[PDB]
């Protein structure tokens, strides 16, 4: 450890709150996305269901966690998340989705020097898609996925895609059976409900049969 | 047991020019096939660890390619340096080597 | 400048006591609700229960947790919720529920600048809806969800829906694949208890089953296979093995359609409306059949083609008869 | 100000306060008043031997450090101040897997009184055990019982008691009845001691009185049974030289009957006996099964037979006085 | 690093012979010790192998009953031992340590014995 | 008085109590006895090859920092003190999914003793796996496991032992299974030997017979009569070729049927069971009574009365003759 | 006093430990030595491509913050020792829904040599993930994979290794074969490097070798489909005035054709692509229309006929002919 990298965390977590996200009152938070699918698994037409199994990263600033050092990254384990501020990011349109925890929590958090945060963690999704059942079994789908932060709105949070957005893998030893991965589109949009102006962010998989 | 066979036993080729090595082991070994030099009436030392991932201080002409039983060991340009044989390990089970390679220049 | 923020969150912290709700030994809490339906996935009659998807939203005032230096609308993380007083609501008829965790829990909590808390969960439950299933599948169901303090009586704790009508949206986009929400009421109640007296909202929908998957699958073959057992009148009396055939095979297709059926239905002892259709349409089959035999009786022209008339007429009344009474 | 008069008396209490002890531990012995509120009585599953009750548990001791003198007589408290004292280790003897439910708190109840009474009181959703003997199926009425009692507490440190009467103890609520197979007829509660290998301990049982309602099976198995055998007997009223006709008769209701046999048995428990069920199925397929029989002999005497009208006569009266006494029997 | 073996012997056939390899800049409880029969004009030839944590040994089946090692942590040095040797067993014995990728990236300088009259 | 006295010692016997050191750490190993009270087993399956079980796992050491000498009674404290004390990592080896119950409480018990020792048990429902050899189902018998082992410490650092003898597994007499029958049950300590080193193991083994009274009922007279129902067609005349083809046929498709609803509630394995050689059997008697017709209208009608005589006596005596051989070689 | 000295090694040793931070994290590599022995490779769930196999995870590497001098060389810890210090994130690339159990207390282990060598164990149940490829069904052999490697700590940072020899580096136990379709033939490892947007990692493979057994097949679809064809084809042998008789031979024999079609299609997953089974349905498919449109062909011609005598040794002829052919291409690949 060196005995630097010790102090320099030491100095980062004392007079640290992590229930304030970053820049409270100044400005809202900027926070950069990004995807890597690993494997779209079985769409359930029964059930207007779809697995997807994704590695999701968020990149964002924070000025508390800013330190002079010769260390230019603070790459650590998963046990510094629950330390700092982490954005409460939901999938609207998620069934059921649980991260995976052995044989430690996949997560991933990288400090920079200038105070840019990276957070990783490996997800999987039962989404909700739905399925046009005219003109089947002759269809073409685009099977959504949305997330958004439930408490922050439109004034404290704002999303952003960032420059591969949606990296799909191999797509050969996927789990579509049926249908077969045609593209991707990334966009994004501003949903007004009643606890604000919440900014959505919208993957959708084009699914051919 | 494991046996490795380098052909061919020995080449005569000059400064400058491709030279393609050739190790088959008789059954599955990953990557362990390690490349080893031996420059006459010295000690040996190791140009790929591995299949594919070049060793420390060794010049970037070596190069090596792996599968599960087939691999080559390849010089862009052989230079004046290189008055050793080379043999051909591997390490997926107790370790065996081949005869090894002879080579000569003119 | 954050500074300021963050001493003031401390304040409130300091001091605060989670094991006595807001106004204790005093007036009560009022508690406002503000739920927002995102989907019904599953109403199954198997286990007489439908899931139901929502944004569950509470909003109540406490004096505790006020702030006057910073006039914005302080929005904490879903962490402080461990340290803040939160009531215990809980929905009666719950099977199985849960909060989601992806990738934090699921949880709002937004402080106000007079006291007001206004907190919120995504919450998926398995409410249990009892139902009647005497006119399936032309039935008219009421499903029902009740949402009740368990803690704190009526003169600790009122609930109240916020906004009286516009309390529950987006029932109206829910899409069933064998239902419609016709109606949805909002009710201020208050049960009563060995304990003392609790208050009570309740949520509840109308649901009205689509027949047009269950007249194409059912009724539609049930109907057929009667067709079919028409067709032995205009098949002579000595083709015996013609009019057997016929005559079992549509005793067979209706006996086996009851079996193909009441499988996916929970085993109910009273006869769904589905029930006296197919058993109604047996005796019609098998009154085709007993109508060879004593043709065979009589001579081993005039009976039979006194049965190509009055089956065509009994058995249309019979329809008459059925569909003016289950609907 | 009247908040800080009850974090003083709240935290007075609690210090010196061990939750590893139980009142009275070296002086007395703890008694513990219960009571149970079934919300809803939930499908008695037949083929797991297993019913599911949905109750409001309440627990209610005394615990002499719990006394305050405060200007309150009740402590209507939260849950986090259950944990924090001691509560009785009750468990279910039969339970399978019972769900104590938390949204969106913990369904938990506190109530500290003046004198050091508590009053504990959860909702559970006990999947407890029945056990079931389908021999008189499906015109059986069982008794599922329900036995709790405490986990690690003897008899000579902690005693449950009844309330109220035990009578009006256990107590059900009128809408709340989520059976279709059954229906509740009453309920009879009990206190026994069972002595297993870490000493006695005081048992808790509360009996619930059911009856199955025939009508779902009389649909489904008996019916299509009877008007299978008399489809099976129409064959005696055809002609003789007719051979596909009648033998058409014999290999569908033969068919059917056993396809019949296996769907019966279906959602049934694998018992190692004959059910009174599979005692009507029997004797109506040796009604089938002889009728081809009887047709076989009609075709190995052919050139109307004399067996043939004796058949139209003593085969329906045959089955008719067999219902008469297999409906009598068992009802 | 440095890896140091003891200098050249002459022995006569069916005698015993004891040779070292002295280790430096690393210690020997965390990496395996190989040593390879070396033949003149031929290619190389494993003989045995150590695990120094537990004192496991594992030999080629060839050379079983013919070498044996022991390994002192505190000398840091492992020792050859040749009990029943020939005169056809003349040959060079290098010394190397497992590297990388179970290779053997170290090699000592190569001591030869040599069997005649 | 005697509460605060009790008070003071459980608190002396807490400070300074390290649990990641075990008793006798230096030293000796420490004895764990163990027995089990068996409550009942939930299901048994050989689809997923596993048997859900639950019991009361009690365990019994020595500790010697929990001693106390001011105390007369054994201390049965709150079950939450369990995890400031040093217990064993008991773990059971063929486990696939199990847990302790947690309604209302989390059901364990701990007993301090004043010798220091420690009495812990649990109420554990656990599904072990038991691997099935189905190669004389129905008429098999299963030996189902559950081995219960030590994962950290090794046979220096702890051991165990069955508490009274055999007569450590009690409750075993009680049991009902619906489709088997406990035989015997039989207790095993032993040392097995891995790569990091020897640990303690103790088994549990139970030998479960078939009650095969339900396959009679459900499969064998279902497929015992298509036979009888086949040799109907030899009393019918030559000539009626439609009656013999549709009774072969459809004997022929009662046969298949059969076959494939049954194979369809068992595994995918690759060998051949006892109740698969019967239908099979059973298959080859049907198929070569629509054969013999056949090869009865080849030669009329192709090219008969000694024949049909012939094949009513041969077949009723030889399909005696299988059902002797396979109910004297399977049973 | 006695446990005073053991007490107060594991105060020192924790006393500024910084578990947040790798060992050796501005000198070198933390070098993390692993093997897997197998306790039951689980069954293989070929309708989910799926998996289960228990394993005892065993990793090991080296901190030399954890040094002590004591009067034992081991130091056999509890379990909860392990979450107060520095252990790998290894994480499964193929893992689908994997629990670590927890049935007593929690089953790992941790041992601490005093030099500082650690071994940290792990019992997981692993639902992984291996994709298939469903052309030679049943027929067929499959390679289930498992790869694992760190998550957060790039090839700069912690590398992984083998134990001992690869080829002795994961072992499966004997009485440990819950497989009731498959058949395992042997493991093989391997290693590699993996490119991410973050950086590369150390991948960790090692493949399952499974063959599986044809023998549940056989009986279920592959002999009662050539009793059906048999079944059909001694509709030949009637006679050419029985229309009433020989239509039940067809009729049925083509229904119970259609029905096996079926209830055989629905052991495999949704694929597009045909397999070997369908090949050899559809061919016995076709031989029961070949007898049906036969019959059809004598029945609108109507002594016996020259159709009948002559499908009555090419029928059992051609199928097989195609019954030789389509095992020989087959169980020799
Ligand atoms: C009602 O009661 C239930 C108990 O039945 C409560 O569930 C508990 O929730 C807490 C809060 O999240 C859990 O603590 C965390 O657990 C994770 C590991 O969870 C994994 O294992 C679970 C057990 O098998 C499993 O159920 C999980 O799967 C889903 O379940 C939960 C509950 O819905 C959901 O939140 C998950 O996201 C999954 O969808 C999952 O596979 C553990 O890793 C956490 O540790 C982190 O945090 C601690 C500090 O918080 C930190 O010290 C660590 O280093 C690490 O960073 C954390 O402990 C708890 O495990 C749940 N218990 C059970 C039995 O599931 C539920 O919250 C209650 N509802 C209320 C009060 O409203
Ligand atoms: C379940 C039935 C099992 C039956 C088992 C077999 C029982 C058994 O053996 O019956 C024999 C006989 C059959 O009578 P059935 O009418 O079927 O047969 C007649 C009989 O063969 C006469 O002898 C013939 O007269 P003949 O030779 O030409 O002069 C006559 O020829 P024809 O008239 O066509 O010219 C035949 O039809 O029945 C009885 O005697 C009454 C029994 C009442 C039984 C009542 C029912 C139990
Ligand atoms: C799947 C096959 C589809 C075939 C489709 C094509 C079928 C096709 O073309 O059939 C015609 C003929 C039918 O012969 P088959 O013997 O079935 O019919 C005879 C034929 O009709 C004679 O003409 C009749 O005599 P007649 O003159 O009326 O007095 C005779 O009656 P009788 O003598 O009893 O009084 C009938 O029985 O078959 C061939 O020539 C062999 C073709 C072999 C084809 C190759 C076979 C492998
Ligand atoms: C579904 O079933 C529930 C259960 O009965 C129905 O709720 C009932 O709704 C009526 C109409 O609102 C209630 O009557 C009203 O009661 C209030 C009590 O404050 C009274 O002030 C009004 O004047 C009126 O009488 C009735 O109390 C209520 N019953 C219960 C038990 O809550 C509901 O209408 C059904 N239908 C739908 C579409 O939800
Ligand atoms: C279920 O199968 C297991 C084995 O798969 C049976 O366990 C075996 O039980 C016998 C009888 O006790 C053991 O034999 C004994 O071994 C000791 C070893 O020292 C020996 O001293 C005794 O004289 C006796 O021979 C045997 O070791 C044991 N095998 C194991 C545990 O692998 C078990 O009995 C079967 N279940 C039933 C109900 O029989
Ligand atoms: C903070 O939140 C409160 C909600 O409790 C806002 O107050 C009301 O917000 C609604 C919706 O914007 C308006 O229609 C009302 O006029 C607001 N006032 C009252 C008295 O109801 C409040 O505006 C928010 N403060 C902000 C956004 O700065
Ligand atoms: C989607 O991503 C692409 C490149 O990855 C980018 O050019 C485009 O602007 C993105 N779309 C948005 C942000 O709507």
């Amino acid at each position: 450890p060196e005995g630097d990298v010790t102090v320099i965390l030491n100095n980062l977590l004392e007079g640290y709150d992590n229930k304030l996200r970053p820049d409270i009152g100044v400005k809202p938070t900027l926070i950069h996305t990004d995807m890597y699918v690993n494997s779209i698994g079985p769409v359930n037409a029964i059930n207007m269901e779809y697995t997807i199994d994704i590695f999701f990263a968020q990149t964002w600033y924070d000025r508390r966690l800013k330190f002079n050092s010769t260390i230019k990254v603070l790459r650590l384990n998963s046990n510094m998340v629950g330390k700092i501020w982490i954005p409460d990011t939901f999938f609207r349109n998620s069934k059921k989705a649980d991260a995976h925890w052995i044989t430690t929590p996949n997560r991933m958090l990288r400090i920079w020097n200038d105070g840019r945060v990276l957070y990783t963690l490996r997800l999987t999704i039962d989404a909700e898609c739905q399925l046009q059942l005219h003109n089947f079994p002759m269809d073409e789908h685009s099977c959504p996925l949305e997330f958004s932060s439930y408490g922050y709105p439109r004034e404290e949070i704002v999303y952003q895609w960032k420059r591969s957005s949606v990296e799909v893998g191999d797509t050969r030893s996927w789990r579509l059976y049926q249908f077969s991965f045609v593209g991707l589109r990334n966009t994004t949009e501003v949903v007004k409900t009643t606890s604000g102006d919440y900014v959505v962010m919208s993957v959708y998989f084009d699914l051919s049969r | 047991n494991i046996v490795m066979t380098q052909s061919p036993k020995s080449m005569s080729m000059s400064v400058g020019e491709r030279v393609t090595l050739s190790c088959k082991a008789s059954e599955y070994v990953g990557t362990y096939v390690s490349w080893y030099q031996q420059k006459p009436e010295q000690s040996p030392k190791l140009l790929i660890y591995g299949a594919s991932n070049r060793y420390t201080g060794v010049p970037d002409r070596f190069t090596g390619s792996g599968s599960a039983t087939d691999f080559t060991l390849t010089i862009g340009s052989v230079q004046a340096e290189d008055l050793a044989d080379y043999h051909c390990g591997q390490s997926y089970s107790y370790p065996t080597f081949g005869a090894g390679t002879k080579l000569e220049l003119k | 400048n954050m500074s300021l923020v963050k001493e003031t969150v401390d304040r409130l912290l300091k001091g605060y006591d989670i094991r006595l709700r807001p106004d204790f030994g005093g007036p009560p809490v009022a508690v406002g609700m503000n739920i927002d339906i995102a989907s019904i996935d599953m109403v199954s009659e198997v286990n007489m229960d439908y899931t139901l998807t929502m944004y569950f939203q509470q909003a109540w005032r406490d004096k505790r947790l006020s702030y006057n230096v910073i006039p914005l609308n302080l929005t904490l993380d879903n962490r402080v919720a461990d340290q803040l007083w939160v009531p215990d609501t809980y929905f009666l008829n719950d099977k199985k529920s849960f909060v989601h965790g992806v990738t934090v829990k699921n949880r709002m909590i937004r402080l106000h600048p007079d006291g007001t808390v206004l907190y919120g969960l995504r919450i998926t439950t398995t409410a249990a809806c009892m139902m009647d299933l005497r006119r399936y599948p032309l039935d008219e169901q009421n499903c029902t969800l009740e949402i009740e303090s368990y803690g704190y009586t009526t003169d600790d704790i009122e609930f109240y829906w916020r906004g009286d009508d516009n309390a529950v949206t987006g029932v109206t986009k829910i899409e069933l694949p064998q239902f419609s929400i016709v109606d949805y009421k909002l009710i201020t109640k208050k049960v009563v208890f060995s304990t003392g007296s609790y208050p009570r909202l309740s949520l509840s929908f109308k649901l009205k089953r689509n027949i047009g998957y269950f007249i194409l699958q059912t009724y539609m073959p049930s109907i057929l296979i009667t067709i079919l057992s028409w067709v032995s009148f205009w098949i002579n009396y000595d083709a015996s093995a013609a009019r057997v055939a016929l005559g079992i095979t549509t005793v067979l297709t209706m006996t086996t359609i009851n079996t193909h059926l009441r499988e996916t239905l929970p085993k109910i002892p009273y006869v769904k409306a589905i029930d006296m259709y197919l058993m109604g349409c047996f005796v019609f089959v098998f009154m085709a059949l007993l109508e060879y035999a004593l043709v065979n009786y009589i001579f081993f022209n005039a009976i039979d083609r006194w049965s190509r008339i009055f089956f065509p007429v009994v058995f249309s009344f019979f329809n008459i008869v059925y569909w003016l009474y289950y609907v | 100000n009247n908040i800080t008069i009850f974090t003083r008396i709240l935290d007075r209490l609690l210090d010196g306060y061990d939750n590893r002890l139980r009142p009275g531990l070296g002086d007395s012995i703890t008694e513990v008043f219960t009571n149970i509120y079934v919300t809803s009585f939930g499908p008695v599953s037949d083929t797991d031997m297993e019913y599911t009750i949905d109750v409001f548990f309440r627990q209610k001791w005394k615990d002499e450090r719990l006394k305050f003198k405060g200007p309150m007589n009740i402590l209507r408290l939260n849950n986090l101040m259950a944990s924090k004292i001691w509560t009785p280790d009750t468990f279910f003897h039969n339970g399978k897997k019972s769900v104590a439910h938390n949204m969106t708190m913990p369904n938990k109840l506190l109530r500290i009184q003046d004198d050091g009474t508590l009053l504990y009181t959860m909702r559970l959703t006990v999947q407890a055990e029945c056990p079931m003997h389908l021999e008189d199926f499906p015109m059986d009425a069982h008794s599922c019982p329900l036995k709790f009692g405490s986990y690690a507490y003897t008899t000579s440190e902690v005693t449950y008691i009844w309330t109220y009467n035990a009578s009006d103890s256990v107590q059900v609520a009128p809408d709340g009845s989520r059976l279709n197979q059954y229906d509740l007829l009453g309920q009879s509660i009990g206190k026994e001691t069972i002595k297993s290998s870490t000493g006695e301990y005081t048992v808790m049982t509360a009996h619930f009185h059911l009856k199955r309602k025939i009508g779902y099976f009389v649909i489904q198995t008996y019916l299509p049974c009877i008007m299978t055998v008399i489809l099976s007997q129409v064959s005696f009223w055809l002609n003789r030289e007719s051979v596909p006709a009648r033998t058409v008769f014999g290999v569908t209701t033969v068919l059917t009957m056993t396809t019949l046999s296996i769907s019966a048995r279906n959602s049934l428990p694998k018992v190692a006996y004959a059910t009174a069920m599979d005692w009507f199925i029997a004797v109506c397929y040796a009604f089938v099964f002889s009728a081809l029989i009887e047709f076989a002999t009609v075709n190995y005497f052919t050139k109307v037979s004399k067996i043939d009208r004796m058949s139209r006569i003593v085969f329906p009266v045959l089955f008719g006085t067999f219902n008469l006494v297999y409906w009598a029997t068992y009802l | 690093v440095q890896l140091q073996q003891s200098g050249a012997e002459l022995v006569k056939p069916g005698a015993s012979v004891k040779l070292s390899c002295t280790a430096s800049g690393f210690n020997i409880k965390d990496t395996y010790m190989y040593w390879v029969k070396q033949r003149p004009e031929q290619g190389l030839e494993w003989i045995g192998r150590i695990d120094p944590a537990n004192g496991d040994t594992k030999y080629d089946p060839k050379f079983q009953g013919k070498a044996t090692i022991t390994t002192d942590t505190f000398s840091n040095t492992a020792y050859l031992q040749l009990s029943s040797l020939t005169s056809e067993d003349t040959a060079v014995y290098y010394c190397a340590r497992k590297g990388l990728r179970w290779a053997m990236d170290y090699w000592g300088q190569g001591t030869s014995v040599t069997v005649s009259t």
